[PDB]
DNA sequence: CGTCCGAAGAGATTCAGAG
DNA sequence: CTCTGAATCTCTTCCTCGTGTGGTCAGGACG
RNA sequence: GCAGAGGUUCUAGCUACACCCUCUAUAAAAAACUAAGGACCACACGA
């Protein structure tokens, strides 16, 4: 459980991009099968998100390099 | 999806190519059988059918028949969704003009035909006759003619000319004029007539023509041939009500106007008599008329119960009108209402919610997780299932509450944190629980206060609420720096009672190991909770670089003290919780944790001095009783005292000594003495009559009595509302606001006498009264100030400018009302700041100013620092993050997108509810003295006298800075000198309040120029010293035979020579107005600073901010200095007297006309600047503007409004002030076209002739220049680039039909227009959508 | 008074003007104001656009919570519509360019 | 069985004073 | 005699949400 | 399971937001199940 986003604002500036990209992280959880990196504390996937931009792992940079990679492989998957 | 949104004027076909059908029959549907009329208002062949892809008769009744008609009536079979937008248009047999253009203000018809509105409104109703192409007669093509004088034109016109009437006829002249035709002809008189008035009015016609010749609009559009109808979806029967269907709507205006229709056909048909049928097509007109606008005219059309029935402009302006009832805020699903309970036991970041509560809101997500679990296959099933709150439903309910943020909403959401989010517990009961700290953010009671609870659905919308509404994301409020979730009422009471000593306790003197034995001896009981003993504690500092060093001391305190240092968190020294205690040293208190150690610990810390806080005002026993308050025991003698001194007053008013007036200001006065008094002596009984031990003979300490302490700490109560108990309740006013004489004497404790309680309501009933309409009003000004806004977000990070505002402290006579340090903190610098020490950079150029940079300015001893104010921002279409400065809710820099203009509105808007509705100069401390703009000679006194006007007194102490500012009035003497130390409490300027003296810069003798005893000057008699003393006789009073020769005093030497200025070649003339007395006669020497002629001489609340906003010219303005220069005189006061003031080096093209009633400080020999007033009052902000430049209006309103608010104890940031001036003066004028596409005359807003103008003088080109004006909230708001902003705030009608005429295109791009189309705002995580998508264009 | 989802209005207003009649809170134009100074887009967004009016995104965003997707479909407001028909039926043609 | 009848301010509009 | 400023007249709102009630075009008879 | 019909119940049930199976012109071995309408003006009251 949290109850404060200071520390994730510490890691990204913005407070508004930090909506954004956990959003976007919630919605791979959620739509997808994406299995969250931090194990959840029977936590939601709007909470986790933020649990993992809080250890720094998961941010806009590294979220869209992660899906570009899996775009990647996507059209290597076929030769 | 869709790109900007346009409005145009709708041309005939293209009502034509809108309509499905066309109605004919005024029935809407028969009663017989709800089936809708074959041609009516309501019918299935012109607007669809009216069940779900069923016909009328129902030979086709499935989906696979879409798109086919039926074939004995000819119906579409469709969705009935599709019955909402499908129109319909009426067949006028005769041309009605729209009401919107006929009877706007302009009169868009009448200005386009450059004709006056009566006419054509008489032309409309057939009661005079237009002359349509008048040719070869004396008539001509824009002529009146009434019934007579049509006749007798008629009688002797008998050719083929013609003379239309009617709308008819406007429609016929329409299309004759030529619009490009009228341009080039009206542009000759344009640039030919010199007359203001009349360009002004040619120049209105040239825009409209102009505003049809770019716009795909044709005059003749205005009058409407076909009216179209709306979809019956949108003006439905009306529910049943038992078959009743009756409601007097659109319908109604429909039917009749389909009558009179219908009517005007059979009567063409039928070549009934003129008359007739004029009179029937002037019914028709009124129908359409009250069917389009109601109330435009005399009789607004009255249904059922006698009320003017809504029309078409009715459902879009007003509150109920669709745009703020639907559209700007409208109803929500998964919303809850319940009254509200404390819950200590709740976490800010928490809030208690009922279980059924909870049951019902997230129906669906239950849904979705018995789906998931299988509980239930289907959703009937699973709905079921909820119904029957089976044991199983609560158990998945409680799964999706575990991190499901709800946003708490209070109904008068007055600021930003109206609305916080919170972390659901879910409760057994009804009433929603509010943690106690965010009861003061809210501003909610628990007295019956409602606040209703909405759902965040999506990932986004839970995400964004859990990161920004959080209660744990709100401590700060928007409006300042200073927390809102600090301790208010009840734990503020309990840390004050527990942060206390007594002189003599149980368990005093002993040394303590740690807060942890105080605890222990507390609870043991064996130790008073306050009593004064030595502990040990282990204080943590974070002076190294970050990281917390400890210090080990026995400080002296009590055991309470030491109870709430385990509380605080380890950043945190010992010095803030030392004291009592009170609501400001709590707020002081959890400023600095938020600033030191950050959110989260403030948060814990908030939590657990909360729960001490109740705790222990629990243990506490705070009762209130009547031994609790205290009666003075001199309040008798002074009550005594007061009546004798009354019955004095009133006995010297019998004799007639004093009379009615000064018998009543005596009277207040002393009432008021001894009103003050005997507060004093409450004062006194109630916290120094304490008389305790301590173990010896005899002390006194502070009061411990429960009132006492409940008013003390600041927990709730004042001076007055305590004086209102024991003391005298004091003089209550009438309710026109004048005193009663005699106060009311008992207090709440003792009883009140019928009259005494007959005032006392009276006071009472004016303050609800004056409160029911503060709120409203506050309201008013909410919503202008936000729609003034909202178009104005955090758009760029940096735009490189060294412009901005010096801030400076404001003294306003007194001491500093607010230091640099709270007036300049969170803002980012314009220019380097120094210290005494020159070229010193103490603050870089751009570096934000936080608590560590204001604390170094205080001990540098800064006196002013220039700050980038958001008005000097050069962004367009916003502004950037450093030219704003510090959120003033997080301790950082303003975000990149956070909408700042709404903020700044609420932040001002909020206390509009907490506003109200109705010598000599003596230094005060030690300090230097230096004047600044001042021109003096050393007199024979050896006194100091004033030559300039603006010399004003800045007393500068020992550390550089400014303590005092006075106001030093022209001829005032300064009994000392310049950079002469002063000794507090002696005056240093004194001067006559009711004297203006015309005292002479150079000594000499003075010869009586032009100076004549009988014309000019009259030489009276005195009757008080025995010598005539000449008194120049009033200009207006005296003859033109002593008024043409032009009074004057000139100066020689002792051999006759003239005297000339110091480095002027005019000698030193001055000139003697009317209403002067001169003592001194012809042949008298005069010393330097000499008088020569003694000529003889405001609401702060809700309105004023009101005004300043609105920004309106003061009854009385301030007439300032245009241009530069010397003051010449012209007309002799001819009814408006004439003034003209001419430079040295350039012409003098201006003149200006001054009342005689108003009082000069300027003569005609002195130089004035620019921008110096010449007349004295109020200064209108448009004046200081032209003038003084953009930066002074805008110190100038942030001053003035910053002073009304102060009276209040309300403090804002002067940020929030600066953007809504900076919304207001968004508009600018354009002085030269040069070669921008821009007109003169046109004014456009200031982003769009600045981007033009850089662009220009970007290349070698040259950029055209502008003068920027101010013009108010309520003007800046509708006139705005956006018609769906304008429509939406106010005079929507007008606004629509600007728009329509013009074909002006709003490009959204406003946070009101996208919330109007319901589409991302870009404000906070939309800004990035929408800047994506401009990039992506 | 608690609701979820129920019976809508002439403008499509789901609420319903909530009393007895099963309804929800009007979030007023305050309110708006209040999620519009903080930065609030997405529920904001929601709450004007797929939680009161829209047709097709009050059934979509039904589906997809029962579903388990808290995704939004954006759609349009029907207040919107009715509003430019009622502007259209005065003679005032307002339209949008795609 | 269906069918036809106060208050408060701003701005436009007269309206007026003075050469 | 034609505009100038000034009085006159007309428009346009004048908080923001709840909860109980109650009253509302009303064609009417005839082919 | 997207265009229709039938089935064991209960008139009718084809995804209508909607619940099971069959096929493209034919009707039954089979238990949990079902419905998709609804304004304005005034009064009083609460914050
Ligand atoms: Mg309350």
């Amino acid at each position: 459980a949290r109850v404060t986003v200071q520390d994730a604002v510490e890691k990204i500036g913005n407070r508004f991009d930090l909506v954004l990209v956990a959003a976007r992280r919630a919605r791979q959880m959620q739509v997808g099968g994406k299995d969250p990196l931090v194990p959840e504390e029977n936590d939601k996937t709007t909470v986790i998100a933020l649990r993992e931009i809080e250890e720094g792992l998961i941010n806009n940079q590294i979220l869209d390099v992660r899906e570009r990679q899996e775009q990647q492989e996507q059209e290597a998957a076929e030769l | 999806e869709f790109d900007a949104i346009k409005i145009a004027l709708a041309s005939p076909d293209m009502i034509r190519s809108w309509s499905f059908g066309e109605v004919k029959k005024p029935e809407t549907i028969n009663y017989r059988t709800f089936k809708p009329e074959r041609d009516g208002l309501f019918c299935a062949r012109i607007f669809g059918p009216v069940k779900d892809y069923e016909c009328l008769c129902g030979k086709y009744k499935r989906l696979k028949h879409r798109g086919v008609i039926c074939e004995k009536c000819g119906v579409e079979v469709t969705q009935t969704k599709v019955r909402r937008e499908r129109m319909g248009h009426i067949e006028l047999a005769s041309p009605t003009a729209h009401i919107w253009f006929l009877k706007s203000l302009p009169s868009r018809i009448g200005l386009l035909l450059d004709m006056p509105l009566r006419d054509i409104e008489r032309v409309l109703y057939f009661e005079s006759y237009v002359v349509i192409e008048g040719g070869m007669t004396n008539l001509e093509r824009q002529q009146i003619l009434t019934e007579e004088q049509y006749l007798d034109a008629l009688e002797e016109f008998g050719d083929e000319f013609d003379a239309k009437m009617g709308a008819e006829a406007i429609q016929a002249l329409l299309k004759s004029m030529d619009l490009e035709q009228e341009c080039e002809q009206l542009r000759e008189e344009l640039n030919e007539t010199n007359s203001e008035t009349k360009r002004k009015k040619l120049t209105k016609r040239i825009k409209l023509l102009e505003a049809f010749v770019q716009s795909g609009n044709k005059p003749e559009w205005m009058i409407l041939t076909v009216l179209p109808v709306l979809p019956p979806d949108l003006r439905p029967l009306v529910p049943l009500d038992g078959g009743r269907f009756a409601t007097s709507d659109l319908n109604d205006l429909y039917r009749r106007v389909i009558n009179r229709n219908n009517r005007l056909k059979r009567l063409l048909d039928l070549a009934a008599p003129d008359i007739i049928v004029r009179n029937e097509k002037r019914m028709l007109q009124e129908a359409v008329d009250a069917l389009l606008d109601n109330g435009r005219r005399g009789r607004a059309i009255t249904g059922s119960n006698k009320r003017p029935l809504k029309s078409l402009a009715d459902m879009i302006k007003g509150k109920q009108g669709r745009f703020r009832q639907n559209l700007l805020g409208k109803r929500v699903d998964y919303s809850g209402r319940s009254v509200i309970t404390v819950g200590p036991y709740l976490r800010l970041h928490q809030c208690g919610l009922p279980k059924k509560m909870a049951l019902e809101l997230f129906k669906p997500f239950i849904y979705g997780k018995l789906e998931l679990r299988g509980l239930a296959t289907t959703i009937k099933a699973a709905k079921k299932m909820v119904e029957r709150e089976e044991a199983v439903v609560w158990d998945i309910l409680d799964e999706v509450i575990r991190e499901h943020p709800v946003l708490l909403n209070r109904a008068p959401t007055l600021h930003r944190l109206g609305i916080q989010a919170f972390e659901p517990v879910l409760i057994e009961g009804k009433a929603i629980q509010l943690h106690p700290l965010v009861c003061a953010a809210y501003n909610a009671d628990f007295d019956g206060d409602q606040m209703a609870v909405h759902v965040p659905l999506t990932l986004e919308a839970q995400l964004e609420a859990r990161a920004l509404m959080m209660s744990t994301n709100n401590i700060l409020s928007p409006a300042n720096g200073e927390p809102i979730i600090v301790p208010s009422q009840d734990v503020v009471l309990g840390l004050y009672y527990m942060t206390r000593d007594c002189v003599n306790a149980k368990g005093e003197g002993m040394v303590l190991t740690g807060p942890k034995e105080a605890e222990r001896l507390y609870r043991s009981g064996l130790a008073s909770l306050h009593a004064r003993v030595k502990v040990r504690i282990t204080e943590y500092e974070k002076d190294a670089n970050g990281e917390l060093v400890a210090k080990t001391s026995l400080k002296d305190t009590t055991v309470g003290r030491a109870i709430l240092w385990m509380i605080v968190p380890k950043g945190l020294p010992y010095s803030i919780v030392n004291q009592a205690l009170g609501k400001k040293a709590i707020s002081k208190m959890l400023n600095t944790c938020y600033r030191i150690l950050g959110l989260k610990p403030t948060v814990i810390f908030a939590d657990q001095i909360m729960y001490t806080g109740f705790a222990y005002a629990a243990r506490s026993g705070a009762s209130v009783g009547i031994d609790d308050m205290v009666i003075p025991e001199k309040k008798h003698e002074i009550i005594s005292e007061a009546e004798a001194e009354v019955a004095e007053i009133q006995e010297q008013f019998q004799s007639g000594l004093v009379t009615a007036g000064e018998r009543y200001n005596k009277v207040i006065d002393i009432w008021a003495a001894a009103n003050d008094r005997v507060s004093k002596a409450m004062m006194d009984n109630l916290q120094t009559e304490t008389v305790i031990n301590r173990d010896g003979q005899e002390e006194k300490q502070v009061s411990f009595n429960s009132i006492y302490m409940m008013a003390d700490s600041g927990a709730r109560g004042s001076a007055a509302q305590i004086r209102q108990l024991a003391g005298m309740r004091g003089l209550m006013a009438k309710p026109d606001g004048s005193i009663i004489e005699t106060p009311i004497t008992a207090n709440f404790r003792e009883g009140l006498n019928v009259l005494q309680y007959f005032i006392s309501t009276h006071g009472a009933r004016k303050g609800l009264a004056d409160t029911a309409l503060k709120t409203a009003n506050s309201g008013y000004l909410t919503r202008r100030l936000v729609d003034v806004a909202q178009d104005l977000v955090v758009t760029e990070d940096d735009c490189g400018t060294h412009e901005g505002i010096m801030m400076t402290p404001v003294i306003e006579g007194g001491d500093v009302k607010e230091p640099l340090r709270d007036r300049v903190l969170g803002r980012v610098t314009a220019e380097d700041v120094l210290k005494p020490g020159t070229a010193d950079i103490l603050v870089p150029r751009n570096t934000l100013l936080h608590e560590q940079w204001c604390d170094l300015l205080e001990e540098n001893s800064v006196d002013a620092v220039k700050v980038r104010s958001v008005v000097s921002c050069d962004t367009d279409f916003g502004v950037c993050a450093h030219c704003y400065g510090r959120d003033l809710a997080r301790g950082h820099i303003i975000n990149k997108g956070e909408a700042i203009g709404v903020i700044a509105a609420q932040s001002i808007g909020e206390p509009g509810t907490q506003l109200t509705m109705r010598s000599s100069i003596q230094v005060k401390n030690k300090g230097s003295i230096k004047l600044s703009n001042v021109k003096s000679v050393v007199n024979s006194s050896g006194k100091l006298v004033i030559t300039s006007r603006n010399t004003e007194l800045k007393l500068i102490d020992e550390f550089g800075r400014t303590k005092e500012s006075y106001k030093v009035p022209y001829g005032a003497v300064l009994a000392k000198g310049d950079g002469e130390q002063v000794a507090g409490g002696e005056t240093v300027a004194n001067w006559d309040p009711h004297t203006m003296p015309v005292i002479t810069e150079v000594s000499g003798f003075v010869r009586f120029t032009d100076m004549i005893d009988g014309q000019t000057i009259t030489r009276q008699t005195d009757e008080l010293t025995g010598l005539s003393s000449l008194v120049v006789l009033d200009s207006a009073e005296r003859t033109a035979g002593g008024k043409d020769l032009r009074p004057a005093l000139k100066i020689v030497d002792a051999q006759g020579n003239d005297v000339l200025i110091p480095g002027t070649d005019m000698p030193a003339q001055y000139f003697l107005p009317g209403k002067a007395i001169v003592q001194l006669e012809d042949g008298v020497q005069i010393s330097s600073g000499d008088t020569l002629a003694r000529i003889p001489q405001i609401t702060g609340g809700l309105p004023r901010v009101a005004d300043l906003f609105e920004a309106r010219r003061p009854k009385e303005p301030a007439i300032l200095a245009e241009i530069s220069g010397i003051v010449s005189f012209g007309k002799e006061t001819k009814g408006k007297r004439r003034l003209v003031i001419t430079p040295v080096d350039g012409s003098d093209p201006y003149e200006e006309m001054i009342p005689k009633w108003r009082q000069l400080n300027v003569f005609e020999g002195e130089r004035v600047e620019r921008g110096d007033v010449i007349s004295d009052g109020p200064e209108a902000p448009h004046d200081i503007l032209r003038l003084r430049g953009v930066h002074a209006v805008t110190r100038y309103i942030v001053n003035e409004v910053q002073d009304v608010y102060r009276l209040q104890g309300v403090k804002i940031n002067d940020k929030h002030i600066e953007v809504i001036v900076r919304q207001m003066l968004r508009k600018a004028t354009i002085v030269n076209a040069g070669s921008s596409d821009f007109l003169e005359g046109e004014q456009v807003e200031y982003s769009r002739v600045k981007i033009a103008n850089r662009e220009l003088e970007a290349n070698g080109k040259v950029g055209a220049t502008y003068s920027r004006d101010l013009l108010g909230i309520t003007k800046a708001s509708l006139a705005t680039e956006s018609f769906i902003s304008a429509a939406s705030f106010q005079e929507t009608t007008r606004v629509l039909t600007e728009a329509a005429v013009a074909g002006k295109r709003d490009e959204l791009r406003g946070l009101k227009e996208n919330v109007i189309v319901g589409r991302l705002i870009p404000a906070g995580t939309g800004y990035a959508y929408h800047q994506d998508r401009m990039r992506r264009r | 008074h608690a609701r979820s989802t129920g019976s809508y209005s002439l403008v499509t207003q789901q609420p319903l003007g909530g009393k007895a009649q099963f309804g929800g809170q009007r979030f007023g134009e305050m309110e708006v104001w209040a999620l519009e100074a903080y930065g609030a887009a997405y529920t904001l967004q929601e709450m004007l656009t797929v939680k009161s009016d829209d047709v097709n995104g009050r059934t979509k965003m039904y589906k997809n919570i029962v579903d388990g997707n808290h995704q939004m479909e954006p759609g349009m407001p029907e207040s919107f519509n009715v509003l430019l028909k009622e502007i259209r039926s005065l003679g005032i043609n307002i339209e949008l360019e795609d």
